[PDB]
């Protein structure tokens, strides 16, 4: 939901 | 090694007006997020305001406190993130990062700016080769992965490192002895082994649909 990118 | 560097700090009058700047280099600035987080002379980490990606129209969220005072902005092909502060007063004071990847990799050196519930442990000892578990807790209920836990390490003094995020994900390069967990109903990170160099404040930081907030801290102080 936040910024999950790796 | 990645960099954001932090500009634009300085002393303002109450009433008055700043832009901060910060670029990143080393990394693929547009893929991510970007945050500004202040800290504060009291010590302590508040979430000021994020902002995402071209694919999303470069959204943005504020801080309650800030909220149309101040605008967050980015240039991809300049790989900078902007934060124009209007109508300073003397609480804003503090020293600004930006901040972002995974959820907080990684941190600038920070800008100084003077203008002139989550709960953590307070305070732990531990010595070299001791493991030591610190909590995470949240009054509106049970910590989930929903929440997506981070844990960030503040050294002496005021360098910033993300070491975990996701609830169980080490940020890249971050010595394996940081360990993340869900336990029960709290976030959880684990030094399974501390070493002399991990004397810091170790902040935890929760996620609520659409902004963050951040714990006291925790002290941890490594004898020996
Ligand atoms: C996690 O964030 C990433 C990158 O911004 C993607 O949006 C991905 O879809 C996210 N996953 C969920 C379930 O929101």
């Amino acid at each position: 939901a936040p910024d999950s990118r790796p | 090694q990645v960099q954001l560097q932090e500009s634009g700090g300085g002393l303002v009058q109450p009433g008055g007006s700043m832009k901060l700047s910060c670029v990143a280099s080393g990394f693929t600035f547009s893929n991510y997020w970007m945050n500004w987080v202040r800290q504060s002379p009291e010590k302590g980490l508040e979430w000021v305001a994020e902002i995402r990606l071209k694919s999303n129209n470069y959204a943005t969220h504020y801080a309650e406190s800030v909220k149309g005072r101040f605008t967050i902005s980015r240039d991809d092909s300049k790989s900078s993130v902007y934060l124009q502060m209007n109508n300073l007063r003397a609480e804003d004071t503090g020293i600004y990062y930006c901040t972002g990847v995974g959820q907080f990799a990684y941190w600038g050196q920070g800008t100084t700016v003077t203008v002139s519930v989550v709960t953590q442990e307070s305070a732990l000892t531990t010595s070299p080769g001791e493991t030591v578990t610190l909590t995470c807790r949240s009054s509106t209920g049970a910590v989930t992965t929903s929440n997506y836990a981070n844990w960030v390490q503040e050294k002496p003094d005021h360098l910033f490192t993300g070491l975990i995020g996701g609830t169980n994900n080490r940020a890249p390069g971050v010595p394996a002895r940081f360990s993340g967990s869900l336990i029960g109903d709290k976030a959880a990170l684990t030094i399974t082994g501390a070493q002399t160099e991990d004397e810091a404040i170790y902040f935890c930081a929760l996620w609520y649909s659409n902004h963050w907030v951040f714990g006291g801290g925790t002290k941890l102080t490594v004898l020996g």
